[PDB]
C-alpha cells in the first residue's frame, strides 16, 4: 500500500519491541511480499543488524 | 469591401471544408474498419471463450 | 501481437488502457487533419493562385476583431481535444481494485521478477532472471532481439499491478501491445494497474538507455488462462 | 606597465604548451 | 545616521553574549 | 598563398572538418 | 568583426556533425552492419558527439549569436555591439570546447551516454574512459558563452536604441532576440548550477545524483528539463523573427499583426519556462499535477498559432517573387505546421505513456527544429549573404539545394512517425528484424540531404566569382522601371543610411565603422 | 537524387539478417 | 572633476544648464513634403550627413 | 475609407503631380488600395499624364486596371467609357499595339 | 563644434586577453579533468592563479578606459547599471536552483536514511551561538553601506572611510567565522543527501566572499590613487553596492534552514 516505509515500520516494530498477536502484523507482511520488492531485504536487514537502520524504534 | 474579401471569407470557407472531408473519410474509413475488426475479434474471444 | 515489417499502426490493443489510447489518438489525429487540410489549402491557394501583379495589398498591421476572433477558435480546439484526455487520464490513474502483484528490477542486461500475490503451497517466492539470447544460441524459428529465454506468463482477465524499481542504470520496459511505461528508479517505485483482454504472447522492449546493453534487453510476457497459470509449478 | 606583462606571458606560453603534451598520456594511459 | 550607530552598537552587545 | 589563398583552403578545410568523425570513429575503434 | 569566423567555425562544426548523422544513420541501415561496436562503446559516444555539438555548435551561435552580432545593431541603429569585448570573450571560448568536445570523443574508452547525461551510473564507474567529465565541461564553456552574449544582447538593444525607435513598434528580428536572450537568462545558469553539482558528485564523491546515500536522479531530471525546454525555444524564436523578415519583403512589407506578433512572443515567453513537464510526464508524478501540465502545454500551444495564422495573412495578397528565400519561408511554413500538430498530439496526457523514447517522439522533435531551425538559417544566410559578403549566390543552385535538402530530410523523417508508435526503442543501436523496412529509406534520405549540404559547399565557393545576371534585386520594381531605389518604405526614416526597408542601405561589403549620424523615425 | 541514391546503392549492401528462410 | 582629459562630460554640464545637448540626442519630423522643390534641410559639419 | 472621401481625397492629392515619380508613386499607391478606382479617379489620372509630359504611364494604367478590373464585362464597359477618352486623348491599346 | 557618438569603442579583435582567457580556460579543463584521474596536483592551482591575473589585467586594461583615458558617459553609465542590475537576477536563478533543490529534499522526504530530515546521523548546528551572530553581522553590513553612500555622497573622506572600512575589516572577520564554522562541522560533504546540498548553499557564499574581496582590495588600491570621486561616476562606481543586495537574498536562504526546517 501507500508508503511502503509505513508497513514495514508497522509490523518490524512488532514483535521485536511490542508483543503483539501476529495476525494484524501478518496483514502487514503480506502486504509488504506484494507491492515491495525482495532483493533489497538482504539491505535493509544489513541495516537493522548494524543498528543504524534508519526505522525510530 | 470587394474581391479580396470574397477570397478570404471563400478560402478560409473552402479550407475547412477540405480539410474536415478529408479528415472526415479518415477518421470514418479508419476507425470503422477498427470498430469491425477488433470488435468482430473480441466477439470471437469472449462469445467463443 | 508483434511488430511487422513496413507497418503503419502500433500493435493490436489488449488492455483497455490501449483501447482508450487508441480512441483518443483517433480524436486527436482528426482535429491534426483538419487542421493539417486546413492550411494545405491555404498555403497552396496562395502560392499558385496568387502569381501576381507587382502591386501588393496596402493594409498595415491590423485586423482587430476578426483576428481575436481566429484567437479565440484554438481555445475552444484545445477544450474539445483536452475533455476526453481529461477523462481518459482520470479513467486509467486509479488504482484501487485488487489485483496480482508481480515486480520487475533490471540491472542493465536483464530482468528478474518475482510471484508474490498468493502464498502457493510450497509458499516460497520465486524469482528467474530474464537474460537474452545471443548470436550462437538463436532458435532459428524465433525472432532476432525480441529473445527472452524465460517468459513471464499472466493469466487473463486478472487485474495485474507492474510494481518495480531498479539499479545498474535505470531504464523503463515498456510493451506497447499493452501499453505500459513506469520509472524504475533506484530509490522509488511505482505501479501499474492493468487487465488482459486475450491470450498470447506479447512483445516490448527497453525504452530508457542504459548504456553498453539497452540493445540486447528484451521484455516478452505470456497470457495464459487460469489454470493454465495454475499448473505453471516450479516457478 | 610591460616589465610584469612579459613573465605572465611566458608563464601562460607554458601554461598553454603542456596540456596539449598532457593529452598523449589521456589517450595512450 | 541612526539607523547605523546606535543599532550597531546593539549588535556589538549581542555579539559579546555568544 | 601563391597557389591557395582561399581556393583550396576552403575545400581543404572542410575535408578536415569532415574527416576529423572519421579519424575519431578509428581511433576509438581501434581502442 | 566576430561574425566571419562565428560563421566559419558554424560551418566547419556543421560538416562534423553531418558527418556523424552520416556515420550513425549509415549504421542504422541494416542489423549490425557498419560497425562492430553496437555498444556505448563509439556509438553512443558519437550520437552524443552528433547532438550536443550540432545543437550548441550550429543553431546556437549561427542563428541568436552570428545574425546578432551583425545585424542586432545593425538594425537598431547601434554602432557595435554595447560590450565589444565579451562577444570577443565567448567566441573565443567556444572552438576550445570544440577541441574539448573531439577531446571527450578520442579519449581511450568513451563515456559519451547521450546528450542529456542521466546521473544513476554515469558516474565514476563510467570514468575509466572519463570522456563524459570533458563533454559536460565542453557544454559548460557553451552554456556560459551564450549567457554572456545573451548579456550584451539585452544591454546593446536597451541603451544604444537609436532615437528612430520607441518601444511601440519594434522591428521582429531585434524584438525577437531581446526576448531570446531575456529568456536565457532566466534558464542558463539553473543547468550551470546542475553541471557543478553533478560534477562535484562525479569527481569529488558526493555523489547526491548517484545511487548511494539515498541520492536520487529525478531532481536533476528535473534541471535538465527546466533547462532544455526553454533551450528549443532559444533553437527556434530568433527562428521566427527571420521568417518574419523574408515573408515581410518577398511579398508584401505591410505583414499582418504587429503589436499582436510582438504580445504572442511574449506570450510564449512567459508561458515557456514553467512547462518542464510532458518531457517526463511519464515518471509518476501525481494525476492532478500531470493534468494541470498537459492543460498548460495546450495554452503554450495556441500563440504560435496565432503568429503563424498572422504569416499566413500575410503572404495573402502580397506580390511573391519566389527566390530561394521565399522557398524558405513557405516550406518553413508548411513543415512547422505539421510540427507543432505533432506537438500537440504528444502535448495529451495519455499519449507520452505510449509515446516516450520511441522514434515517433524523434521524428516530431527532428520535424520541428530540423525543418525550422535550418530553414530559417538556411533563409538567413541565402537572404542576408549578399549583403555582408557582397557577392551574388548563384540562384539556381540556391533552388536545387533548397528541393534536394526538402525532399532528403522529409524522406528522412516522415518514416519515423511510422517507426515510432510499433514500439522502436530510442537511440537503439540494433533494432529487431521486423523495423528494417523504413530505415533503409531513412537511410537514402541521409544521403540526398549529405548530398545538398555538399552542393551548399560549391555554393559556397561559388560565391567568389560575381555573378551579375544571375540575382540582382530581391522585391523588384512595381510600375516604375526607370527610377531607382529600394522601392519601400513604410515608415519614413529615410535619414542616411537607415529606413524602413532596414539595413538594405548600408553598403556591400559595409564598412569597418558605419552609422556617424544618429536615424531617426517619422 | 539520382547519384545520391546509386552512391547509396554502391557504398554498401553487406552482412545483414541470416536468411529468408529464418524469418518465415 | 574638472582639467581631465576627453571633456565630453564638459558639455553633459555645460548643456545641462544652457539647453544646447552634447551628441545631437533630438528627433526631427518637419511635417514636410518630401518633395524635390523644397526638400527636408540637412546641416552638418561635412558635406554627406 | 468610404468610395467616395476616397475618391475626392485622392483626387484632391492627385493635383499635387508636379512630376514623373511623384505622379507615377500616387498612381501606385491609389491604385493598390481594396476597392476598384472610380473612372473620376482614371479621368484625372490621364489628364495628370498629359500634364507629366510622359505616355508610357498613361499606356501603364490601362493594363494596370485590366488586371484589377475583375471581369471581362466591366472590362469593356471601361473600354467604352475610355474608349472615347481615348479618342479626345490619344493613347493606343497594348492589344492594339503588339510590342 | 566636432560632435561624436556617445557610446564607444576598444582595441579590436586580434588582442591577446580574448585569447588569453579563452586557452586558459582550455587549460582550466585539462586541469579539472587531468588531476581527477591521471593525478596533476600542481596545475589546477596554476590555472586558478592565472584566471586571476588575467581578471585582473582584463579590468585594469577597463579601468583604464574608465579613468586613465576618460571614455564613459551617462549613456554608458546606465547602460553598465542596468546590465550588472539584471546580472543579479540572473545570479537569483543560479541561487534558485539550489535553494529549490533542497526544498525538495526537505519537502519530498527520501523513505531511506532518515525520513525526517535532518536525518538519523546527522544533526544540524543550532542556530542561535554562531548563527545569531551570521545575521546580525550581515544586518549590519546592509545597515551601514547605505550611509556610507550618503557620507561618499557628502564629499567628506573620513566618515565615509569610517563606515566602509568598518564594514569590510568586519566581513573579513565573517570570512574568518564562516571558515571556522565550516572547519568545525562533523558532518562533511559526502553524507546524505542533506551534506553538500548544504555545504553547496554555503561554498557558493564562500566562492562570491573572496571574489568579493579579491574586487574590493582592487576597489582600495584604485581609491587610493585618487581615481574615483564623488562626480566621478564612470560606471564602476555604481556596481559596488548591489552584493549587499546580493547578502540580503543570502538571508532569504540562511531563513529556510532554522525556522522552517528543523
Ligand atoms: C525547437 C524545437 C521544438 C519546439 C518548438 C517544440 C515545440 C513543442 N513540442 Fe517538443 N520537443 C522538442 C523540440 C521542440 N518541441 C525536443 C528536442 C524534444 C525532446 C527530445 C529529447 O529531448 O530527447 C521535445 C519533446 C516534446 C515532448 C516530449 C514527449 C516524449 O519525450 O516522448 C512533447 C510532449 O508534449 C512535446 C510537445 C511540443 C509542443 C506542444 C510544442 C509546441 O510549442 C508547438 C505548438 C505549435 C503549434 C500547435 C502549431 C501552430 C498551430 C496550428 C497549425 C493551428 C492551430 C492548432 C492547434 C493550436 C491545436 N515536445
Ligand atoms: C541541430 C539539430 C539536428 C539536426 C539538423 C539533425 C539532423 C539529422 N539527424 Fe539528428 N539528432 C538531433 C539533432 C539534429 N539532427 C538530436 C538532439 C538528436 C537526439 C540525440 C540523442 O538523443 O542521442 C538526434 C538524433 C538523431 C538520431 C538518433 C535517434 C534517437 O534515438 O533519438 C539519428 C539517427 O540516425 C539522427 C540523424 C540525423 C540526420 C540524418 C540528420 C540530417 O538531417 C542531416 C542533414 C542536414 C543538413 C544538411 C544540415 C546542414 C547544416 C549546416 C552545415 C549548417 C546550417 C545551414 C547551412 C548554412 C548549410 N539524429
Ligand atoms: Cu536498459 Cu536497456
Ligand atoms: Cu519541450
Amino acid at each position: 500500500t501507500k508508503h511502503c516505509w509505513q508497513s514495514y515500520v508497522d509490523y518490524h516494530k512488532c514483535v521485536n519491541m511490542k508483543g503483539e498477536d501476529f495476525a494484524p502484523c501478518k496483514v502487514f507482511w503480506k502486504t509488504y511480499n506484494a507491492l515491495c520488492p525482495l532483493d533489497w531485504i538482504e539491505k535493509w536487514d544489513d541495516q537493522r543488524e548494524k543498528g543504524i537502520f534508519a526505522g525510530d524504534i | 469591401t470587394g474581391t479580396i474579401k470574397r477570397r478570404v471569407i471563400m478560402d478560409i470557407v473552402l479550407g475547412f471544408s477540405l480539410g474536415g472531408v478529408m479528415a472526415s473519410y479518415w477518421w470514418w474509413g479508419f476507425h470503422m474498419d477498427k470498430i469491425n475488426k477488433r470488435e468482430k475479434f473480441y466477439a470471437e474471444l469472449a462469445e467463443r471463450k | 501481437d508483434v511488430p511487422t515489417p513496413y507497418a503503419c499502426y502500433f500493435q493490436d490493443s489488449a488492455t483497455p488502457n490501449q483501447e482508450g489510447i487508441l480512441e483518443l489518438h483517433d480524436n486527436i489525429m482528426f482535429y491534426l487533419l483538419v487542421i493539417l487540410g486546413l492550411v494545405s489549402w491555404m498555403l497552396y491557394t496562395i502560392v499558385m493562385t496568387y502569381s501576381k501583379n507587382p502591386i501588393a495589398y496596402k493594409y498595415i498591421k491590423h485586423g482587430q476583431t476578426i483576428e481575436v476572433i481566429w484567437t479565440i477558435f484554438p481555445a475552444v480546439i484545445l477544450l474539445i481535444i483536452a475533455f476526453p484526455s481529461f477523462i481518459l487520464l482520470y479513467l486509467c490513474d486509479e488504482v484501487i481494485s485488487p489485483a496480482m502483484t508481480i515486480k520487475a528490477i533490471g540491472y542493465q542486461w536483464y530482468w528478474k521478477y518475482e510471484y508474490s500475490d498468493f502464498i502457493n503451497d510450497s509458499g516460497e517466492t520465486v524469482e528467474f532472471e530474464s537474460y537474452v539470447i545471443p548470436d550462437e544460441l538463436l532458435e532459428e524459428g524465433q525472432l532476432r532481439l525480441l529473445d527472452t529465454d524465460t517468459s513471464m506468463v499472466v493469466p487473463v482477465d486478472t487485474h495485474i499491478r507492474f510494481v518495480v524499481t531498479a539499479a545498474d542504470v535505470i531504464h523503463d520496459f515498456a510493451i506497447p501491445s499493452l501499453g505500459i511505461k513506469v520509472d524504475a528508479t533506484p530509490g522509488r517505485l511505482n505501479q501499474v494497474s492493468a487487465l488482459i483482454q486475450r491470450e498470447g504472447v506479447f512483445y516490448g522492449a527497453c525504452s530508457e538507455l542504459c548504456g553498453t546493453g539497452h540493445a540486447n534487453m528484451p521484455i516478452k510476457i505470456e497470457a495464459v488462462s487460469l489454470p493454465k497459470f495454475l499448473e505453471w509449478l516450479n516457478e | 606597465s610591460a616589465l610584469y606583462l612579459y613573465p605572465f606571458y611566458a608563464i601562460f606560453a607554458v601554461a598553454v604548451v603542456t596540456p596539449l603534451l598532457y593529452i598523449p598520456n589521456a589517450i595512450r594511459g | 545616521w541612526v539607523a547605523l550607530p546606535a543599532i550597531a552598537l546593539t549588535a556589538v552587545n549581542t555579539y559579546f553574549v555568544e | 598563398g601563391r597557389k591557395t589563398p582561399y581556393a583550396l583552403s576552403h575545400f581543404g578545410f572542410f575535408a578536415i572538418g569532415f574527416a576529423v568523425p572519421f579519424v575519431a570513429c578509428y581511433v576509438q575503434l581501434k581502442k | 568583426d566576430i561574425a566571419v569566423l562565428y560563421f566559419m567555425l558554424a560551418i566547419f562544426s556543421g560538416m562534423a556533425g553531418t558527418a556523424m548523422s552520416l556515420i550513425i544513420r549509415l549504421e542504422l541501415a541494416a542489423p549490425g552492419s557498419q560497425y562492430l561496436h553496437g555498444n556505448s562503446q563509439l556509438f553512443n559516444v558519437l550520437v552524443v558527439g552528433h547532438a550536443v555539438l550540432m545543437i550548441f555548435f550550429l543553431v546556437m551561435p549561427a542563428l541568436i549569436g552570428g545574425f546578432g552580432n551583425y545585424l542586432l545593431p545593425l538594425m537598431i541603429g547601434a554602432t557595435d555591439t554595447a560590450f565589444p569585448r565579451i562577444n570577443n570573450i565567448a567566441f573565443w571560448v567556444l572552438p576550445m570546447g570544440l577541441v574539448c568536445l573531439v577531446t571527450s570523443t578520442l579519449v581511450e574508452s568513451g563515456a559519451g551516454t547521450g546528450w542529456t547525461v542521466y546521473p544513476p551510473l554515469s558516474s565514476i564507474q563510467a570514468h575509466s574512459g572519463p570522456s563524459v567529465d570533458l563533454a559536460i565541461f565542453a557544454l559548460h564553456l557553451t552554456s556560459i558563452s551564450s549567457l554572456l552574449g545573451a548579456i550584451n544582447f539585452i544591454v546593446t538593444t536597451l541603451n544604444m536604441r537609436t532615437n528612430g525607435m520607441t518601444m511601440h513598434k519594434l522591428p521582429l528580428f531585434v524584438w525577437s532576440i531581446f526576448i531570446t536572450a531575456f529568456l536565457l537568462l532566466l534558464s542558463l545558469p539553473v543547468l550551470s548550477a546542475g553541471i557543478t553539482m553533478l560534477l562535484l558528485d562525479r569527481n569529488f564523491n558526493t555523489s547526491f545524483f548517484e545511487v548511494s546515500g539515498g541520492g536520487d536522479p529525478i531532481l536533476y531530471e528535473h534541471l535538465f528539463w527546466f533547462f532544455g525546454h526553454p533551450e528549443v525555444y532559444i533553437l527556434i524564436i530568433p527562428g521566427f523573427g527571420i521568417i518574419s523578415h523574408v515573408v515581410s519583403t518577398y511579398s508584401k512589407k505591410p505583414v499582418f499583426g504587429e503589436i499582436s506578433m510582438v504580445y504572442a512572443m511574449a506570450s510564449i515567453g512567459l508561458l515557456g519556462f514553467l512547462v518542464w513537464s510532458h518531457h517526463m510526464y511519464i515518471v509518476g508524478l501525481d494525476a492532478d499535477t500531470r493534468a494541470y501540465f498537459t492543460s498548460a502545454t495546450m495554452i503554450i500551444a495556441i500563440p504560435t498559432g496565432i503568429k503563424i495564422f498572422s504569416w499566413l495573412a500575410t503572404i495573402h495578397g502580397g506580390s511573391i517573387r519566389l527566390a530561394t528565400p521565399m522557398l524558405y519561408a513557405i516550406a518553413f511554413l508548411f513543415l512547422f505546421t505539421m510540427g507543432g500538430l505533432t506537438g500537440v498530439a504528444l502535448a495529451n496526457a495519455s499519449l507520452d505513456v505510449a509515446f516516450h523514447d520511441t522514434y515517433y517522439v524523434v521524428g516530431h522533435f527532428h520535424y520541428v527544429l530540423s525543418m525550422g531551425a535550418i530553414f530559417s538559417l538556411f533563409a538567413g544566410y541565402y537572404y542576408w549573404s549578399p549583403q555582408i559578403l557582397g557577392l551574388n549566390y548563384n540562384e539556381k543552385l540556391a533552388q536545387i539545394q533548397f528541393w534536394l535538402i526538402f525532399i532528403g530530410a522529409n524522406v528522412i523523417f516522415f518514416p519515423m512517425h511510422f517507426l515510432g508508435i510499433n514500439g522502436m526503442p530510442r537511440r537503439i543501436p540494433d533494432y529487431p528484424d521486423a523495423f528494417a523496412g523504413w530505415n533503409y529509406v531513412a537511410s537514402i534520405g541521409s544521403f540526398i540531404a549529405t548530398l545538398s549540404l555538399f552542393l551548399f559547399i560549391y555554393i559556397l565557393y561559388d560565391q567568389l566569382v560575381n555573378g551579375l545576371n544571375n540575382k540582382v534585386n530581391n522585391k523588384s520594381v512595381i510600375y516604375n522601371k526607370a527610377p531607382d531605389f529600394v522601392e519601400s518604405n513604410t515608415i519614413f526614416n529615410l535619414n542616411t543610411v537607415k529606413s524602413s526597408s532596414i539595413e538594405f542601405l548600408l553598403t556591400s561589403p559595409p564598412a569597418v565603422h558605419s552609422f556617424n549620424t544618429p536615424a531617426v523615425q517619422s | 537524387l539520382l547519384f545520391s541514391v546509386g552512391l547509396f546503392a554502391v557504398v554498401r549492401m553487406a552482412g545483414g539478417q541470416d536468411a529468408k528462410t529464418m524469418n518465415k | 572633476d574638472l582639467d581631465q582629459e576627453t571633456g565630453l562630460a564638459r558639455l553633459e554640464l555645460l548643456g545641462k544648464l544652457e539647453g544646447i545637448d552634447v551628441f545631437d540626442t533630438k528627433p526631427l519630423d518637419s511635417s514636410r513634403k518630401g518633395t524635390m522643390k523644397d526638400p527636408i534641410i540637412i546641416e552638418s559639419y561635412d558635406d554627406y550627413r | 475609407e468610404t468610395f467616395e472621401e476616397f475618391t475626392a481625397r485622392y483626387e484632391k492629392e492627385f493635383d499635387e503631380a508636379y512630376d514623373l515619380f511623384e505622379v507615377q508613386r500616387v498612381l501606385n499607391n491609389c491604385f493598390s488600395y481594396d476597392l476598384v478606382p472610380a473612372p473620376a479617379v482614371i479621368e484625372k489620372a490621364l489628364r495628370a499624364a498629359r500634364r507629366v509630359n510622359d505616355l508610357p504611364t498613361a499606356i501603364r494604367v490601362f493594363e494596370a486596371l485590366k488586371y484589377k478590373v475583375e471581369n471581362e464585362d466591366q472590362y469593356k464597359a471601361y473600354l467604352d467609357e475610355l474608349k472615347d477618352v481615348r479618342q479626345e486623348l490619344g493613347v493606343p491599346l497594348k492589344e492594339e499595339l503588339f510590342p | 563644434r566636432h560632435q561624436q557618438h556617445p557610446f564607444h569603442m576598444v582595441m579590436p579583435s586580434p588582442w591577446p586577453i580574448v585569447v588569453s582567457f579563452a586557452l586558459l580556460s582550455l587549460a582550466l579543463s585539462t586541469a579539472l579533468t587531468m588531476h581527477g584521474y591521471i593525478g596533476n596536483m600542481n596545475m589546477v592551482y596554476l590555472a586558478l592563479f592565472v584566471l586571476l591575473t588575467s581578471s585582473i589585467l582584463w579590468f585594469r586594461d577597463i579601468v583604464a578606459e574608465a579613468t586613465y583615458l576618460g571614455d564613459h558617459t551617462m549613456a554608458v553609465r546606465k547602460g553598465i547599471n542596468l546590465g550588472f542590475l539584471m546580472f543579479v537576477l540572473s545570479e537569483v536563478l543560479i541561487f534558485a536552483g539550489l535553494f529549490w533543490a533542497y526544498f525538495h529534499s526537505a519537502m519530498s522526504p527520501d523513505v531511506t536514511l532518515g525520513a525526517c530530515w535532518p536525518p538519523v546521523g546527522i544533526e544540524a548546528v543550532q542556530p542561535t551561538e554562531l548563527p545569531l551572530l551570521n545575521t546580525i553581522i550581515l544586518l549590519s553590513s546592509g545597515a551601514t553601506v547605505t550611509y556610507s553612500h550618503h557620507a561618499l555622497i557628502a564629499g567628506n573622506r573620513n566618515k565615509a572611510l569610517s563606515g566602509l572600512l568598518i564594514t569590510f575589516w568586519l566581513i573579513v572577520i565573517f570570512v574568518t567565522c564562516q571558515y571556522i564554522e565550516y572547519t568545525n562541522a562533523a558532518f562533511t560533504i559526502s553524507d546524505g543527501v542533506y551534506g553538500s546540498v548544504f555545504y553547496a548553499g554555503t561554498g557558493l557564499h564562500f566562492l562570491h566572499m573572496v571574489m568579493l574581496a579579491a574586487m574590493l582590495g582592487v576597489n582600495y588600491w584604485r581609491m587610493r590613487n585618487y581615481h574615483l570621486t564623488a562626480g566621478h561616476h564612470v560606471g564602476y562606481e555604481t556596481t559596488i553596492i548591489y552584493t549587499h543586495v546580493l547578502d540580503v537574498i543570502w538571508l532569504f536562504l540562511y531563513v529556510v534552514f532554522y525556522w522552517w526546517g528543523v
